RNA sequence: GUCUAAUUAAAACAUAGCAUUGCGAUGGUCAGAAAGUGAUGUUGACGCAAUGUGAUUUCUGCCCAGUGCUCUGAAUGUCAAA
RNA sequence: UAUAGUUUCUUUACUUAUUCAAUGAAGCGGAGCUGGAAUUCAUUUUCCACGUUCUAGCAUUCAAGGUCCCAUUCGGGGCUGA
């Protein structure tokens, strides 16, 4: 037949994310000496919208202890931080908002965000708007912490793995509608070329595995094996059930 | 035998001695004669009635010139050949592909005078 | 424009104060006060710490 | 001489000694560049067997190529 | 004095800037250096078989020094004195028709691996020296057993550079004596007594004993931590 | 709002909204002859990917036997090479 | 159910091989001072720290000091400060 849309999105000529209006990555400072033997102060100098993201960012400033300079960082802002603010980050720091205490140090019932997955990845977990991670419990002997992720997922990760305290900002965003293809246009044109989405069942069978027919109908069932291939994986993939769910996520 | 101190975590290439050449044979065996001299930079004057007006009025000279030249070489060359302090020099490339140099002299000189000194008017 | 800044002399470019043509004068005031105040605070903190832990 | 002893010992490819050295040298060559100048050969017996007479103008280059 | 004042700075974590401490341990070296060091490491870390590491048992420097003294006595001739010997003998065999025998016999040392190995195969040799520091160990690992089989004494000495300098080379990796004068033959005899006592009397058990397997500082420390906290009564 | 430039501008596509599916990075989807290669990703579940339906309001019934997708393995079924 | 050999499923251990990721390859590990607790059952048994938190300041010149030298002179160098 013919190559299809995802099967082109891999190559990524026109599907590369757009970058002109981003401040670079938002990341946690390196776990160098202080954050694993003590703490360090930094000044939230400003807060800024990053384009394509939904959360805002925090232009924070630390001082390289080895050299007379001011090393700048871009963090994600949690709700409650502000400008001209003293953010203390490390192991011997304090349990307030903005701080970067280790998960080994924090207690159960705690809220964190921008959590690492392995110490020295510098921000993986719960980086999007209004998403938080909750602590569950520790196994300090063989130092591990159980955490509940916004998918409900109970993961286990190390204890030196840092993570910012607070809830990520910009919450409530998807509580609002859009009402307008134009609003969605602007959204996805600053993110990446991912819109409009057109239906394969309206395409021709060369162009999709649903296309064609004198009636717009799929014909062959859309639940696709995980061990299918690149060209067949249009539809609901590795699915266990379909249809309207009535009840509970049950976890 | 003890170690050495190190203040940086970097290793960089040592600054060894950068030798200079000791050739066993000169390359091309001849110092090439000056490719560009007055007699090459100035091909000839220009004849047209417009040029005649410019020499008559502006105390200007109009030479056809090698396209490998420039105003520095031209000024030097005119000084060499004709013993004429040139004030300013302006140049173009004519679309028959050749350099044209207008040359404004100084009030100590008369371009018409030196043009008939050359022989042409 | 910047190259014109490079033309002009110093009088046209900054002010006779410490932090002449970099920071607002009121900000100069503010940060001077901040320095003096918190270094005094540091001192009294240091001495109360020293004396209480000397007792202890 | 020595070379007869060397060649026979090279035939004994699976002894503890030779496989230990195999291990060491393969680590060496793997952490080195993919084509690198060797100034003296690993197997001088075999090199002399093939034509490497030790003098000025004979060069060894060690190289790795992917298998399969 | 009264103007000067003791400032001292707080070089703590967040207080102040750090000074130019020494960081040679934390250096990004080049890769030949890394290869050197990590290679030596892996060689000790792997359970070496026994013929290797019945290497690794170099001589005490005293005995080594006396052996080197003796061999310096029995050193060969440099090309200059060789040439002048040749001029002498040329004139001598041109005038008297000597059969290249007016020049005396040499008594000196015999560098060369093929040479030395044939000398052992014929058992002409009284002593052999073997350098620990050879890059292809295959050149020499058999020599202990060979010298043991032909029954002659061998010394795993330290420094192919030293032997090369002994015999006017860069490196030689090996040397040997076959014919000594009586001026120091008894010195050689008690010497080889020490040598066989140190090598050919322990050949069997070192040939049994697998060496290496030595760990790093950190790993050793954690192992003995485990040890003390496990056997703690 | 967009399309069959040069016979079809429409009821077609899109759309917002609804719903479903996969994925916790040792990953999901996709790419590449390979590769110390790559797009999503300067990203991290209010996210990326794949589908269907098509504003709002109201409402979404019964069938899992078939075909698919998926979860069991407690099993004398079948059961390749080595 | 008990045997001398023979095979195979499982659990975990070692780092060096392999693999992942950072980093301008900076504070690794061990031991140790200096303090707190420890009950020391004899001397420490081990554990904790082992310079920073009201404030949108500032922190740089092989560090000042102290200390030992030099050739004192304009100054120069080493230990500690760490
Ligand atoms: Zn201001």
């Amino acid at each position: 037949g013919r190559v299809i849309r995802n099967q082109r999105k891999g190559a990524g000529s026109i599907f590369t994310s757009h970058t002109r209006l981003r401040q670079g990555a938002a990341k946690l400072r390196t776990l160098d000496y202080a954050e694993r033997h003590g703490y360090i102060r930094g000044i939230v100098k400003q807060i800024v919208h990053d384009s394509g993201r939904g959360a805002p960012l925090a232009k924070v400033v630390f001082r390289d202890p080895y050299k007379y300079r001011l090393r700048e960082e871009i963090f994600i802002a949690n709700e409650g931080v502000h400008t001209g603010q003293f953010i203390y980050a490390g192991k011997k720091a304090s349990l307030n908002v903005g701080n970067v205490l280790p998960l080994g140090s924090v207690p159960e019932g705690t809220i964190v965000s921008n959590v690492e997955e392995k110490p020295g990845d510098r921000g993986a977990l719960a980086r999007a708007s209004g998403n938080y991670v909750i602590i569950i419990g520790h196994n300090p002997d063989e130092n591990k912490t159980r955490v509940r992720l916004p998918s409900g997922a109970k993961k286990v990760i190390s204890s030196d793995a840092r993570g910012v305290i607070g809830v990520i900002a910009g919450g409530g965003r998807v509580d609002k509608p859009l009402l307008k293809a134009g609003r969605a246009f602007h959204k996805y044109r600053l993110k990446r070329n991912s819109w409009p989405k057109t239906r394969g069942v309206a395409m021709n069978p060369v162009d999709h595995p649903h296309g064609g027919g004198n009636h717009q109908h799929i014909g062959k069932a859309s639940t696709i094996s995980r061990g299918a291939v690149s060209g067949q994986k249009a539809g609901l993939i590795a699915a266990r059930r379909t249809g309207l769910l009535r009840g509970s996520q049950k976890t | 035998k003890a170690l050495k101190v190190r203040t940086s975590a970097t290793f960089r290439l040592p600054k060894t001695l950068k030798l200079a050449r000791a050739p066993k044979y000169a390359s091309k065996a001849v110092p090439h004669y000056n490719r560009l001299d007055s007699y090459k930079v100035i091909e000839q004057p220009i004849t047209s009635e417009t040029a005649m007006k410019k020499v008559e009025d502006g105390n200007i000279l109009v030479f056809q010139v090698s396209m490998k030249a420039n105003k520095y070489q031209i000024k030097k060359a005119v000084k060499e050949l004709y013993e004429v302090d040139v004030l300013k020099v302006n140049t173009l490339v004519r679309p028959n592909g050749t350099k044209k140099a207008y040359v404004r002299l100084t009030a100590d000189y008369d371009a018409l005078d030196i043009a008939n000194r050359i022989g042409y008017i | 424009r910047p190259r014109q800044y490079a033309t002009v002399s110093k009088t046209h470019k900054t002010v006779s104060r410490a932090y002449g043509g970099s920071r607002c004068a009121n900000c100069v005031k503010e940060r001077i006060i901040r320095a003096f105040l918190i270094e005094e605070q540091k001192i009294v903190k240091k001495v109360v710490k020293e004396q209480t832990e000397a007792a202890k | 001489g020595a070379y007869k002893y060397l060649e026979e010992l090279q035939r004994k490819k699976q002894s503890d000694v030779l496989r230990f050295l195999q291990r060491v040298r393969v680590w060496e060559y793997r952490q080195k560049n993919v084509i690198h100048r060797a100034a003296r050969p690993t197997r001088p017996d075999k090199a002399r067997r093939l034509g490497y007479k030790a003098k000025q103008g004979f060069v060894i280059y060690r190289v790795r190529v992917r298998r399969g | 004095n009264p103007l000067t004042h003791s400032t001292p700075k707080n070089f703590g974590i967040g207080q102040a800037v750090q000074p130019k401490r020494n960081l040679s341990r934390y250096v990004k070296w080049p890769e030949y250096v890394r290869v050197q060091r990590q290679k030596k490491i892996l060689s000790i870390r792997l359970k070496v078989p026994p013929t290797i590491a019945q290497f690794q048992y170099t001589l005490d420097r005293n005995t080594a020094a006396e052996t080197f003294k003796l061999f310096n006595k029995y050193r060969p001739e440099t090309a200059a004195e060789k040439k002048e010997r040749l001029t002498k003998e040329a004139a001598a065999v041109a005038e008297g028709k000597s059969k290249q025998d007016a020049s005396p016999k040499p008594y000196a040392v015999k560098y060369g691996l093929n040479h030395v190995v044939a000398l052992i195969e014929n058992k002409k040799a009284k002593l052999v020296l073997i350098a620990n520091d050879v890059d292809p160990i295959e050149l020499v690992v058999f020599l202990p057993a060979l010298c043991k089989k032909m029954g002659v004494p061998y010394a795993i000495v330290k420094g192919k550079a030293r032997l090369g300098t002994l015999v006017n080379q860069k490196t030689s990796a090996v040397a040997a004596l076959t014919e000594v004068r009586a001026e120091d033959e008894a010195a050689l005899a008690k010497l080889v007594s020490t040598i066989d006592a140190n090598f050919a009397d322990k050949y069997d058990e070192v040939k049994k004993h697998w060496g290496g397997g030595i760990l790093g500082n950190k790993a050793q420390a954690k192992m003995d931590k485990r040890a003390k906290n496990s056997d703690s009564a």
